[PDB]
Parts: C-alpha cells; structure tokens; sequence
RNA sequence: AUGCGCAGAUACCGGGAGGAACGCCGAUGGCGAAGGCAGCCACCUGGUCCACCCGUGACGCUGAGGCGCGAAAGCGUGGGGAGCAAACCGGAUUAGAUACCCGGGUAGUCCACGCCCUAAACGAUGCGCGCUAGGUCUCUGGGUCUCCUGGGGGCCGAAGCUAACGCGUUAAGCGCGCCGCCUGGGGAGUACGGCCGCAAGGCUGAAACUCAAAGGAAUUGACGGGGGCCCGCACAAGCGGUGGAGCAUGUGG
C-alpha cells in the first residue's frame, strides 16, 4: 500500500470514548482506532487507558504504511485527551506539533436539556 | 503581563483598516482581549470591539484561530 | 489510626542468624504464643535446607521472600455507582508483611505431615520461584493488571 | 439497553442547501415607562444628560374613566422548519414508575398579519417636589482637570425610621399634593350577574357554612441524603472467634 511519510493525527476525545484517525497530509484517513476497536465496551471505552491503547493501535497500524511523523489535532475535552497525546509521543512516530481545534458555536443551536442545566 | 495600550503611540481606534495595530488586540485564539489585558478604558474598548468586528467582516482580521501546542 | 502514623513496631534480632526478618517470620509461624515451638520449627527447617541443598539457609530464606513480594495489588474504591478494583503500588513494609504471611499459609497448605518439612520445601520451592505462595502473588500482580483500566483513581 | 452502522455508520477532508442563534468583547456595564433590548451595516425614529444663561412667563403636579403598550405559553390564516421539545413511541430504573436517566418524536419554538392580556409583570417598594452627615467603587457630561461640578449605577452606612430583618441624598428619614390598594383564615379568585374573547379563558367578584387561628421577623435547640474542621477497635489493616456440631446455660414459643 502507498507510502505516506508523514501526515495528521486527529484525537476526538469525548466523555464517552476516544477515537483516533490518522490521515495523509491532506486529511484523508489512512487508519483509525478507538476504545471499541480495542477490546473495550461501553463505559471503559472512556477511560484514559482505552485512549492509550487506541492511540497506540492507530499509530502502529499507521506505521505499517511507513508513516513516521505527524501533526496532532485534538478535539473535545474528555477523560482521554492527554493519554492519547502522550501515547503518540511515546509511539515512536514523531509528533511534530499539537493543536487544539475543538469546535465551538458563536452561539448557535439550542442544546439538549442535558447541556443546558445552567439556565 | 504587559498592557497592549502601553505598547503604542497615538492610534485611531476607529480605523478599522489598521490591521497591524488592531491585530495586537486579539488573542492567539484571535478573540477580542479583555480590558484586564488591553489596558483601555470602558469607553475606548466599546469603540474597539466595534472596529475589530468591522475589520473581521472585511476579511482583514480573524474570527478564530486554533490554539498552538495544547 | 485516626491521630497518628503508628511506628513500625520494632523487632528483636534473630538470636541465631541475627536477623529481624527471621523473627518476623518466626512470629508468623507462631500459634497461641508458643514462640519456643515456633523457633524449633524455623530452625529444624533450616536444618532441612542443608540436608537437601548446598547453599546457606539464611540465603534460601532471603530469596524465597523476595520472590513472594507483590509489587501491585487491587485496593477497593467508592464511586458514583458500585465499586472499583483499583490497582496500586504496594508499599515496602506491606510487601514484607504479605510475603511472610503468604509463605506460612502456603506452607501449611502442602501435603507433608511434619511442619519443619512443609516450611522448608515451601521455602525451597519459592527461591526456585514456583511455590503456591509465588502463585498467590502472581494472581495478585496479574489481577492488578486486569484492572489497569481503573488506575486513574489511586489516592 | 432501546438506536444507528457492511445499502459502509462513527471519526477525517472538500463542496452544497437550510433554519435558528449571535462566541470573545461582556462588566460589579448601558438603554427603555414597564414588558424588555446584544454579530455588523445603512436608513427612518423615541427618550435623555451636560454647558451657555439667550427666549416664554407658572404655561405646573397628579390623574377616576378612556385609549395605547404589555414576557412566556396559547388561538386564527398563511409561510417556514436546522437544532430543541409538551404530547406521544420506545429503552432503562423501580415494590410500582403514567417521573427523574437514555433513544426517537408532533404541536410549539421561527416569520407575516390578526387575537389573547396573563405572571415571583419584583426593588414583592405608585408618581412629583422640598428638606436632612459623610466614605468608597463605577458609567456618562462639563471646569481653572490634586480635584471641582451635573446626571445614572453600586456598596458601607450621620441623624432618623423599623416588629425585627433592614432602610438610610437611588429612604423604608422629615414634609406637602394627587392616584391605587388592604381590613382574621378556610370556603374562593369559586358561584351568580355583567363586560370582553374565535377559543382557552380574562376583568369585576360574593354568600351560606366553618376555624382560633392564619401570619411576619428574629431566638435557643434539634435536624439535613448542607458545608468546614476534629475524635473513638468506627471503618480500614491485621489476628483469633460466633453463625454450622455436640453439650452447658439464659431466653422466645
């Protein structure tokens, strides 16, 4: 399969799970992983450890395509943000630079009762 | 810190084209800085917020940036 | 222990090898304050380590213990819901406590009829690293790993 | 768990459509009579503050009724419909769960035009004017710009007031003018009548009967599935036991 020397690592870190997708320099997925993709189920998929496993899985899967360094892009604030980040650093696979690009409306749609409790 | 007013001489804070000055009033996330940081007065900051927004619509200033190294 | 930290109660050196670790182990052998009978056993058992191997008892001993100390274990914990086996590092003083306790328990689990033998063969099977003590010790260590997912709760 | 995903979803990149709301600035901030008002730009338009001391010459205050405005939800006609979400459809939970949690979802939320006219529509404090120490923070004018001097917003608090809590030149002080309103609790914002409304219902608003109270503020306790800080073999850490057997002993039957 194609050689991609470097590209991008997206950490989507939610309260409920962490997913990691790895892409070529243009943002087309190369491989991905997650708490479900490792063995875990439901609640455990959250957990900083799941995050680690998943980041590591996604990286190792991607080094297979001879990928060797990445830019990191984090999204969410969630139990596993920084484990996913430390994991990519410790994965070999050189981490060029971390950016947080979590989205935020410039006040937009009414949220679900769940995320409104502050009246 | 430093105060962003203490870094300049006379500037027309109604001049919505002066990106070089106007820009020094945004964060690294490109958000209008609080007065805690700008060192302007209420009256002034009111006129600034108005001019920056104009610059923005014109394409000369950001609405947001991504935070680098988080 | 609400007020204090409680001093690690300090023990009386082994009157025969000169080792605090030994007395400790003699005490764990003791039943109803029969300290005499207890030491008979430990020593008669050091007897059975020469009579069976070339090396010094104090050495088999020190070593058997070393293998039986666990490095991590699960401590139970309250969370919003039910409970969590939370793995965490096991403090040196406790490591020791657990080792000895386990050696003596594992010993009296064995089949041979006379105590000094049981103690000895267990001590021997331990430094070689295959006693039922080292077993119920890898069970702990393994179980602390099973639960590696919850290691973000350690106080 | 329901649910969605191999008709390839989640995550990621590019393009498009659409609806709704405006992040930072943002404040202890401002504006309005209230309701209320927040991206930016134009236009149309209301109020208001200061300085000058120029004009009129008491032209003032208040205001039964009338008329107008009036959050949300709701009504009618026609649009719109992204996200949210009564009802409703499911999944959990539970002793049950017509709920809290989870997945869906219609009205509605949005616009135009016409209704409705309510509220913890609150500062729970009608409007105007005069008088009665100060300190400090703040928005906005002016001056001879340490400061001084107007008009807002705050807090502390002279005198004084108050049942107390508090209030205190933004009065709940000292006074005058005018309006509105109260007269023990339940029955009841109910019945009846009238008026209004397309409807929902609104405004006005009783009686019989019944009670010895209903109430306000503060006090000392006690209590909290409130908070802080402490302690005890209280828990944890251990070591040996009872619960099982036989018997001894006390007890219930």
């Amino acid at each position: 399969k194609r050689q991609v020397a470097s590209g991008r690592a997206y950490i989507h870190a939610s309260y409920n799970n962490t997913i990691v997708t790895i892409t070529d320099p243009d943002g087309n997925p190369i491989t991905w992983s997650s708490g479900g993709v490792i063995g875990y189920k439901g609640s455990r998929k959250g957990t900083p450890y799941a995050a680690q496993l998943a980041a590591l899985d996604a990286a190792k899967k991607a080094m297979a395509y001879g990928m060797q360094s990445v830019d990191v892009i984090v999204r969410g604030t969630g139990a596993g943000r920084e484990q996913a980040i430390r994991a990519l650093q410790a994965s070999g696979l050189q981490v060029k630079s971390i950016v947080d690009d979590t989205p935020v409306p410039h006040n937009g749609c009414r949220p679900k009762k769940k995320f409104r409790k502050a009246s | 810190k430093a105060k962003v007013k203490a870094t300049l001489g006379e500037f027309d804070l109604r001049d919505y084209r002066n990106v070089e000055v106007l820009k020094r009033f945004l964060s690294e996330t490109g958000k209008i800085l609080p007065r805690r940081r700008t060192g302007l007065s209420a009256k002034e900051q009111r006129i600034l917020a108005k001019t920056i927004k104009r610059a923005r619509i014109l394409g000369l200033l950001p609405f947001t940036e991504k935070l680098v190294r988080k | 222990a609400r007020r204090r930290r409680a001093e690690v109660r300090q023990l009386q050196p082994d009157l025969v090898y000169g080792d605090v670790l030994v007395t400790a182990f003699i005490n764990k052998i003791m039943r109803d304050g029969k300290k005499n009978l207890a030491a008979r056993i430990f020593y008669d058992a050091c007897k059975i380590i020469q009579e069976k191997t070339g090396q010094e008892p104090l050495k088999v001993f020190k070593q058997a213990v070393e293998n039986v100390k666990p490095r991590m274990e699960v401590r139970s914990r309250r969370v919003g819901g039910a409970n969590y086996q939370v793995p965490m590092e096991v403090s040196p003083r406790r490591q020791q406590s657990l080792a000895l306790r386990w050696l003596v328990q594992a010993a009296n689990q064995r089949p041979e009829r006379r105590a000094a033998v049981r103690i000895a063969h267990e001590l021997m099977d331990a430094a070689e690293g295959k006693g039922g003590a080292v077993k119920k010790k890898e069970d702990v260590e393994r179980m602390a790993e099973a639960n590696r997912a919850y290691a973000h709760y350690r106080w």
